[PDB]
């Protein structure tokens, strides 16, 4: 399974959650940061590996990372 | 049979005049290879009073076209129902264009 | 008219002027002093 | 002389290409009549054939086995035996214009900097401020000094990004 | 009112900022006890096309 | 469910995709990313796999010597090295037709054989080798010698035999060792080998284990050795009326410093090169007795390094911490040792040319151009992995806490800096050298060969000039007969030295002009080129601006996806697959330097080259399609010929090169989606639904890919140069 | 708000069919069903390719990956203005609710939900790979 | 004196390149096919 993590940096966008197209993202309640909310990774075992997270991630740096690991069928996106 | 045909010369300069080569005729050119030449024979040219009558022609009905653009785009644009006639503008290119085109060509 | 001239100040159309204008120096060059070699 | 080569004025094999170049243009300048214009063009390649071998041969240059130039590059070769005109004189020549064209660029982009939108001063040009500083990069080298002894040509590093390490 | 002052420019220090070494424009500072308070925006975008990012009062210096 | 392949990586283990076989054998000898890797168990397993590599190369070397001792003719080439052409083995192809049997019939006949050009037969014959018998013997022993390594690799990694970690971390005993024993005493053994048996071969006396002790190497024996009259063993050497292998002018001196080349053989006296190893011998023992290990006298490599820090702060904390960088980094180690061995490889193929050790090896032209086009091609891998290994390094074993200061850490500080002004130098280099060619080409192409641009290389010969040849008349050093640096070695080396460097067939500092000037451009802009993407991939395999965290990710990773613009070949990696490409193009350029230079000096008009190298036209038409008309020809409608297996090979070269196009250019994505549909065909087809696959079939990986493509381009490479190669100098010659 | 009961036999979208839908996995590992309520009968795009229309209420379509599940899910809830939802099924009758998790879509903060792979500190934090050398694994210093 | 018959080619080639090929990729596939217990 590939490893996602959620940094400090986050802002609570949630841009990252809208743009998963596995569902691997949430938004969970936080006191971090101004919106109150930060993004969690409950679901990685569904993660692809697509990146679509971070490239809708608007920090500098990325507060939401992946990093590709085990690949599984679900990894690897296989119907088959 | 003899004389190559040619339509490209060049300037003497840097050494290029080389690629002028005798092509035949008493000429000096690169020699073409695009067919004007038969092209021109066979619609019955015989001189260059004719070749540079047409250029002139061309160059008129090149600034037609480009009247003809700026008009249909900044004065009098034709509107999208013009434009989904596409059972006139089938009967005028094949009628017109084509049918037209090749009776003037056989005239 | 200044918008035309602001059109000809544009990068493109400045760098056509400019090289036209520096190959054009070097052609005439060659052209007036031929087979440059040495100073 | 240097490199065991020798004079293109004295080599044999630079008089042989040439007659063979003049040569080649001579067969061709038969096919025509006298006053064709496609033989007064190989006449006019003839003379500015004859004339490169002379000028090239007056200026000294050194041919090798092949009968072609060789240059040399050395600065204490060419200066000590009159070959400073084909790399050591061309060197100076090519710098000053190539220093030129890069001073007025700098010169360019400094001063589009302080204006409101610098990115479309570089997509539109602002040819009066570019036709000023075309003129005055006449004296970019001592401009460059003095710039390099003021210490104003360079930038402080505590204000240049850098990778993290 | 803790961090910079409005509309004055401030060095980036994060390492990882496309902005290090860089100056900004400090659009506001959070009072709010949040990890990175100073919002500062800058003139060149970064690769992602942003151009503003929040930093900690450590992350900023006045230059 | 989880495979049991592979067993390193419970990861792959569980991937159910076909990815698992092909990341199994790419990852296994990664022993770093193994599960449940300790630092001891890698040595420990390094340990074991660089004595199965010594079984196999010795097994290598054993399979050679039998096939020539058993299917060749080195008992008919030592007759008449001349013209006779080495066998390399015997060829049984039951596919082949009766004409290509009988074009492959030669050497002897004996059947269908092929020629060697490893040069293994100038090498045994120089060695005082004579027979089959003694190349049998030779065999068996190095079968031998391979079967211990094997025994060795398998026995020190059993327990009461695993050597502790300390034990491989003991840098100044393992120095002083391999200095002393490794490189001094077998040295010094190989200098008793051609004193006592090479010599002697040469001068028409056998000398084996059957009659060595009872054989003198010297009339004196060693009573000028213990006396020190060491001038005595330098008397009556060998004349140049000497017939290499016979007592005909030969000598009675073992050890010598007669300089130039023997004149039959063309090769280096066998007296000089006993000498020569006997000198480097002596310096190699010494050496190995600098380091400290157990009786209080030696250096400490740490305390050396630690003081070596300019008192200016130039340095910064000068080799501050780099012991330890350095003893706990193989990559490090591993980065130095390839760094060194390549550019000593590429030393070999400088030096073997231009002053061939074995007899009869300079006149065998095929043999030459293998060699040094050989021993590049390695050099150029070599090198490329050397660099490899220290991006590698950075990314896993730099620490830079324990690096602060350091002239290493002083590196990454002006990493930009280093990049920057390597991509200056290579692009000053690619314009004018370009730039030059191109003018040259135009002034060639409108008729005006006088008009083209052609710098002399003075500096080059004047260094010649300095070195004896007095062809460019610069009259100074060994080319000025009034020049100290002239009379002092007059008694020595010089007189034969000079003889050579002056004489114009051999390959002994060749002549240079114009051409050679460009050729030379060319190469540093090559060298330069593949370092700076080299370099700037070390540097920056830690982080970027783009990704600053790239560390995290590793040395080969696919990508950081389509986001900030796009992040493709990002991975350090990804530069090493990039610097392959430069390599190959250099170390393309630099053989076919070496090979025109050669076929023209060796038809016997360089005028061609000198004429023809100075534009790209002549390199095109003057070198590769005038030499390709034999090879090309090596099989066609009227039938074929000895050089049918060069010409189906060389085609065979040009095939796998496309076929890695087609890797490098088509991406996954593609594959992938095509793939599907074949699933989908498999499953929708009657009978063929009844069997199924074990694994998932997948496109190949991103990275995979890469690596797949990049090994079809270089074999298609070497296949296609090394057919060219062969073909074009056999053919001639 | 609970866990969802996915009733099998809901009627599927008028669709002919195609060669897209699902393969030997969906009777071997595992499938994904759809199931979401039409407040009219709408042509819809599969996204496994072709056209077909909703059926007026319940509606129900089982694809081979989450991913095809989720695609879907989006057009529906960002053309329709409809609320889906999917379940994981495998062959040996286990059903497993999928999307939105907890009734509420995540991109809308939830209470309930517990924070996971979140680390206190930015990723310029993390400790150079030689610190997480010789572990258990290939691992990187953000896992740590 | 270590040579073997003229017939070795005959029988060594097509064992090592054809036989030896098949036995080893017989076995190689089945163990990476096998499963982990
Ligand atoms: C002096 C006459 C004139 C003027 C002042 C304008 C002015 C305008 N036109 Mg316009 N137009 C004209 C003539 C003119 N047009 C003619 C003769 C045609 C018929 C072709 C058109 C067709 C036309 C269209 C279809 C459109 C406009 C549009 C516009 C507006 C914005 C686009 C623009 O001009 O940017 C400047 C653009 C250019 C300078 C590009 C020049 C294009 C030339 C023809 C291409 C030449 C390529 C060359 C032959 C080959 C290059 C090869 C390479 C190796 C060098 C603008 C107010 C656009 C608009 O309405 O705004 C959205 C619009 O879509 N015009
Ligand atoms: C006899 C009737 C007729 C003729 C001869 C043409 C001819 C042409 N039409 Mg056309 N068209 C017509 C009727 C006609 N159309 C009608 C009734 C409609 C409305 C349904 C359209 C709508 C239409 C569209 C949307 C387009 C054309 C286009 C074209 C040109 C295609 C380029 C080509 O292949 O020819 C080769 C070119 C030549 C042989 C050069 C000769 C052209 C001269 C000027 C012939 C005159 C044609 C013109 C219709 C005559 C009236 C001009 C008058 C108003 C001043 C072509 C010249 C395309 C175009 O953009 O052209 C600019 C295009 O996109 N036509
Ligand atoms: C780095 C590459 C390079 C270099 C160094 C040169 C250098 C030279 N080329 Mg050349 N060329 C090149 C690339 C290059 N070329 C390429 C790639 C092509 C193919 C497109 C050509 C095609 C070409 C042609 C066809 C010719 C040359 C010629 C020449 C010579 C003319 C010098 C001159 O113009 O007088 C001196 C000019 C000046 C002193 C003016 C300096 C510029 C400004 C105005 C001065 C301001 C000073 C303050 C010269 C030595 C000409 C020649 O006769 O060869 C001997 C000529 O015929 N070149
Ligand atoms: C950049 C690389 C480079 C290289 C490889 C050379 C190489 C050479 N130069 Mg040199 N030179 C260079 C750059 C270079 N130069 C530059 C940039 C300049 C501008 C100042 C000069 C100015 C120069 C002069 C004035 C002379 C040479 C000379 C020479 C030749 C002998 C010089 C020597 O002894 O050692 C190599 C030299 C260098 C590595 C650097 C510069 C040369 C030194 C400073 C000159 C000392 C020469 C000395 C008198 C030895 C010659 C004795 C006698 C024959 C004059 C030699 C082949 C000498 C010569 O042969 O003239 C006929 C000569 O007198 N060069
Ligand atoms: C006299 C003592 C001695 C000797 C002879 C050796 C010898 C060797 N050790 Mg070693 N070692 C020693 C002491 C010694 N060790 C001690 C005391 C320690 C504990 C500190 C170690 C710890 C140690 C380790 C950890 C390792 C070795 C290894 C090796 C092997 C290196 C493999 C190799 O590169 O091939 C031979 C290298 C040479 C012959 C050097 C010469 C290379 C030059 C550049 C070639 C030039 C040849 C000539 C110019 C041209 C030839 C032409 C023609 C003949 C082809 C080698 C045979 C490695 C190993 O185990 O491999 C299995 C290794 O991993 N040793
Ligand atoms: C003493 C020399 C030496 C040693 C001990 C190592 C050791 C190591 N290298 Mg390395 N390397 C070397 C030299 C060396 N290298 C050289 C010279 C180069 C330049 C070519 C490289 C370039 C290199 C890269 C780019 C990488 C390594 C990597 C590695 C590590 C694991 C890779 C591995 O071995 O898996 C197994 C290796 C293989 C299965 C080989 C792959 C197959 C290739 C394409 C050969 C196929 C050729 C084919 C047979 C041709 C057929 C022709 C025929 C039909 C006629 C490992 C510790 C990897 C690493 O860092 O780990 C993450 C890695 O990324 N090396
Ligand atoms: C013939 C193929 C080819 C050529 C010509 C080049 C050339 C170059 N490569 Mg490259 N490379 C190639 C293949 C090639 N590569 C392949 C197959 C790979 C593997 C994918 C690589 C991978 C690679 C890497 C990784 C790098 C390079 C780099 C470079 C540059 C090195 C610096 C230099 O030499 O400046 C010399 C400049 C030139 C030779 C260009 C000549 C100038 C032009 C031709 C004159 C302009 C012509 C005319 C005026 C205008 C033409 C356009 C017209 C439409 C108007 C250089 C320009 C390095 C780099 O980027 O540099 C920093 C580098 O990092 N290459
Ligand atoms: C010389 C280089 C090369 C070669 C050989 C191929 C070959 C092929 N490409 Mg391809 N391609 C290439 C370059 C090449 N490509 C490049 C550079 C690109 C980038 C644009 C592409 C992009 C591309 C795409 C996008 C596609 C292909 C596809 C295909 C396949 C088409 C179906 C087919 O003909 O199957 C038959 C196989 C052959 C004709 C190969 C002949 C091999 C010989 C005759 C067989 C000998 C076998 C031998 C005896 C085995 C024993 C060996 C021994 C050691 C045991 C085919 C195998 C298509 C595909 O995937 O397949 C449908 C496809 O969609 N290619
Ligand atoms: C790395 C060492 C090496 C290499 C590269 C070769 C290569 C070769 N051997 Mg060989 N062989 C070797 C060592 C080696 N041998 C040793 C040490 C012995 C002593 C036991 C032999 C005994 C031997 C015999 C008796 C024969 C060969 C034959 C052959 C050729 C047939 C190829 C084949 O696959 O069939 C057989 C390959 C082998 C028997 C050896 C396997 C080596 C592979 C390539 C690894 C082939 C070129 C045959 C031959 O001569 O064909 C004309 C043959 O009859 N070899
Ligand atoms: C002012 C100027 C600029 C230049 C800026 C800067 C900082 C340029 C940097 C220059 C630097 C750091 C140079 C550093 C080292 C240079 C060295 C050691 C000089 C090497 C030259 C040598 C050895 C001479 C070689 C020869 C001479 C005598 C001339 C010829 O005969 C040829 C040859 C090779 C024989 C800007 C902004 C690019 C814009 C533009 C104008
Ligand atoms: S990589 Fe793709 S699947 Fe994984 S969390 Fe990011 S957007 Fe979701
Ligand atoms: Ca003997």
């Amino acid at each position: 399974a590939h490893i996602v993590k959620i940094y400090d940096t986050c802002i609570g966008c949630t841009q990252c959650v809208r743009a998963c197209p596995l569902d691997v993202l949430e938004m969970v309640p936080w006191d971090g940061c101004k919106a109150s909310q930060m993004a969690s990774a409950p679901r990685t075992e569904d993660c692809v590996g697509c990146k679509r997270c971070e490239t809708a991630c608007p920090t500098d740096f990325l507060s939401v990372r992946v990093y590709l690991g085990s690949e599984s069928t679900r990894s690897m996106g296989l119907s088959y | 049979t003899h004389i190559k045909p040619s339509a490209q010369v060049v300037w003497p300069i840097v050494g290029q005049e080389i690629l002028n080569g005798d092509v035949g005729g008493g000429f000096q050119g690169i020699q073409i290879t695009s067919g004007f030449f038969q092209l021109w024979r066979a619609s019955g040219i015989t001189s260059e009073l004719q070749l540079y009558t047409t250029a002139i022609g061309g160059l008129v009905m090149a600034a037609a076209m480009f009247f003809a653009g700026w008009f249909h785009y900044h004065k009098a644009a034709p509107k999208l129902e013009w434009f989904q006639n596409v059972e006139s503008m089938l009967n005028h290119h094949l009628g017109g264009l084509l049918g037209l085109g090749s009776l003037a060509w056989a005239g | 008219m200044k918008d035309f001239t602001t059109y000809l100040s544009t990068a493109p159309v400045i760098a056509t002027i400019w090289f036209t204008f520096t190959a054009g120096l070097l052609i005439e060059i060659n052209r007036y002093f031929p087979d440059p070699l040495v100073f | 002389d240097i490199a065991g080569l020798t004079p293109c004025s004295e080599s044999k094999a630079y008089a042989k290409l040439e007659k063979k170049e003049l040569k080649t243009l001579e067969k061709r300048l038969k096919q025509y009549e006298a006053d064709s214009a496609p033989a007064v063009a190989l006449k006019a390649t003839m003379e500015r054939t004859k004339a490169r071998f002379a000028n090239y041969a007056k200026a000294g240059l050194l041919c090798g086995n092949d009968g072609l130039p060789h240059l040399i590059a050395d600065p204490g070769l060419a200066l000590k035996y009159g070959h400073a005109g084909e790399v050591f004189i061309p060197t100076f020549g090519f710098l000053y214009v190539a220093g030129y064209i890069g001073y007025v660029g700098r010169q360019y982009l400094i001063a589009v900097k302080g204006e409101a939108k610098p990115t479309d001063k570089e997509i539109i040009i602002d040819v009066p401020l570019a036709t000023k500083l075309a003129w005055q990069g006449a004296g970019w080298p001592l401009a460059a000094v003095q710039e390099l002894q003021r210490g104003t040509l360079l930038e402080k590093e505590e204000n240049i990004t850098v990778s993290p390490r | 009112e803790v961090g910079p002052k409005r509309g004055s420019l401030v060095k980036i220090l994060r390492p990882e900022s496309y902005w290090f070494n860089q100056v900004g424009k400090v659009v506001s500072v959070d009072q709010s006890g949040v990890r990175y308070p100073v919002v500062v925006r800058f003139e060149n975008q970064n690769y992602a096309g942003v151009t503003t990012n929040n930093y900690a009062l450590d992350e900023v210096v006045a230059a | 469910a989880t495979k049991l392949f592979p067993k390193f990586s419970q990861g792959l283990a569980q991937d159910p995709t076909t990815r698992r076989i092909w990341y199994g054998l790419a990852m296994a000898h990664d022993f770093e990313s193994h599960d449940g890797m300790t630092e001891e168990n890698l040595y420990q397993k390094i340990f074991a796999s660089h004595f199965g590599q010594l079984s196999i190369i010795f097994l290598w070397t054993s399979g050679n010597l039998f096939h020539v001792a058993w299917q060749g003719n080195f008992e008919q080439w030592v007759t008449d090295p001349v013209h006779i052409r080495p066998i390399a083995h015997a060829i049984w192809d039951p596919h082949f037709g009766q004409p290509a049997v009988e074009a492959f019939t030669r050497g002897g006949a004996s059947g269908p054989v092929n020629i060697s050009t490893s040069g293994v037969y100038q090498w045994w014959y120089t060695i005082g080798m004579r027979t089959n018998q003694d190349l049998y013997v030779g065999s068996v022993f190095l079968a031998l010698v391979s079967a211990i390594f094997l025994f060795a690799g398998w026995l020190h990694l059993q327990p009461n035999f695993q050597p502790s970690l300390s034990w491989f971390k003991d840098a100044e005993s393992r120095l002083n060792h391999h200095l002393s024993g490794l490189f001094g005493v077998s040295s010094l053994a190989w200098t008793g080998h051609l004193v006592h048996v090479a010599i002697p071969e040469s001068r028409g006396q056998h000398v084996g284990w059957d009659n060595f002790l009872s054989v003198l190497p010297h009339p004196q024996g060693l009573t000028p050795f213990f006396t020190g009259n060491w001038a005595a063993y330098a008397q009556s050497p060998d004349t140049a009326s000497h017939v290499f292998g016979t007592a005909q002018g030969s000598g009675q001196a073992i050890l010598t410093f007669l300089g130039g080349f023997h004149p039959q053989t063309q090769s280096l006296w066998l007296t000089d090169m006993a000498h020569h190893h006997l000198a480097i011998a002596v310096i190699f023992i010494v050496a190995g007795h600098m380091y400290r290990t157990n009786f209080g006298i030696g250096h400490r490599m740490q305390a050396i390094l630690e003081a070596h820090t300019p008192p200016s702060g130039s340095l910064g904390a000068g080799h501050k911490g780099l012991f330890d960088t350095v003893n706990n980094s193989l990559h490090f180690q591993l980065g130095l040792a390839l760094a060194s061995v390549g550019t000593i490889t590429s030393l070999v193929a400088q030096h073997m040319y231009s002053l061939p050790p074995y007899a009869f090896q300079a006149i065998d032209f095929t043999t030459q151009a293998a060699l040094y086009t050989h021993h590049q091609y390695i050099a150029g891998f070599i090198m490329c992995g050397a660099f490899a290994h220290g991006a590698i390094f950075f990314i896993r074993d730099y620490d830079p806490e324990q690096n602060k200061g350091n002239v290493l850490a002083r590196m990454l500080d002006h990493k930009e800096a280093l990049i920057s002004h390597l991509s200056w130098v290579s692009l000053f280099l690619g314009f004018h050298t370009l730039g030059l060619y191109v003018h040259n080409d135009v002034m060639q192409a409108f008729g005006t060969p006088e008009k083209q641009i052609l710098i002399e290389p003075v500096f080059a010969q004047w260094i010649q000039a300095a070195h004896g040849k007095a062809l460019y008349g610069f009259d100074f050093l060994l080319s000025s007969k009034t020049s100290a640096a002239f009379a002092n070695g007059q008694s020595l080396w010089l007189p034969g030295w000079l003889d050579a460097i002056n004489n114009n067939q051999n390959s002994l500092f060749l002549t240079i002009g114009p051409g050679d000037f460009l050729v030379h451009h060319a190469i540093a802009l090559g060298l330069h080129t593949t370092t700076l993407i080299l370099v700037k991939g070390a540097l920056d395999a830690r982080g970027s601006k783009l990704m600053p965290d790239k560390k995290d990710f590793g040395y080969s990773f696919p990508c950081d996806g389509p986001g900030r613009g796009g992040t493709c070949d990002i991975s350090a990696y990804d530069a090493f697959y990039l610097a392959v490409f430069w390599m190959l193009n250099t170390i393309g350029w630099v053989t076919f330097y070496w090979h025109w230079k050669h076929l023209t000096l060796w038809q016997g008009n360089v005028a061609q080259f000198d004429e023809s190298s100075t534009y790209l036209m002549g390199w095109l038409r003057d070198y590769l399609w005038l030499n390709s008309s034999q090879l090309i020809n090596g099989y066609n409608p009227f039938g074929m010929n000895s050089l049918s297996v060069w010409a189906w090979t060389f085609l065979f070269g040009h095939l796998i090169y496309a076929t890695g196009f087609m890797f490098l250019i088509s991406w996954r994505g593609y594959w992938q989606e095509l793939i599907e549909t074949l699933v989908w065909a498999h499953e929708k087809t009657p009978l063929a639904n009844l069997v199924y696959w074990k694994d998932k079939p997948v496109a190949l990986s991103i990275v995979q890919a890469r690596l797949v493509g990049l090994a079809h381009f270089s074999v298609g490479y070497i296949f296609t140069y090394a057919a060219f190669l062969i073909a074009s100098t056999s053919g001639r010659f | 708000w609970t866990v969802p009961t996915l009733n099998p036999d809901t009627p599927s979208p008028i669709f002919g069919g195609s060669t897209g839908g699902l393969l030997r996995k969906a009777q071997t590992e595992e499938f994904y069903v759809i199931t979401w309520e039409a407040k009219k009968e709408q042509i819809f795009e599969m996204p496994t390719g072709g056209a077909a229309i909703m059926r007026q209420g319940p509606n129900l379509l089982k694809f081979g990956k989450k991913e095809q599940c989720l695609a879907l899910t989006t057009q529906l809830r960002n053309k329709f203005k409809l609320t889906p939802c999917f379940y994981r099924v495998f062959p040996d009758g286990k059903v497993q609710y999928l999307h939105p998790a907890d009734g509420v879509y995540p991109e809308k903060v939830n209470a309930g939900r517990v924070g996971a792979n979140q680390n206190m500190r930015r990723i310029g934090q993390n400790v150079n790979p030689i610190k997480v050398k010789f572990s258990g694994r290939m691992m990187s210093p953000a896992e740590i | 004196p270590f040579v073997p018959p003229s017939w070795a080619p005959s029988v060594f080639v097509p064992l090592t390149g054809l036989v030896l090929p098949a036995i080893a990729m017989a076995t190689l596939f089945v163990y990476i096919e096998k499963e982990a217990p």
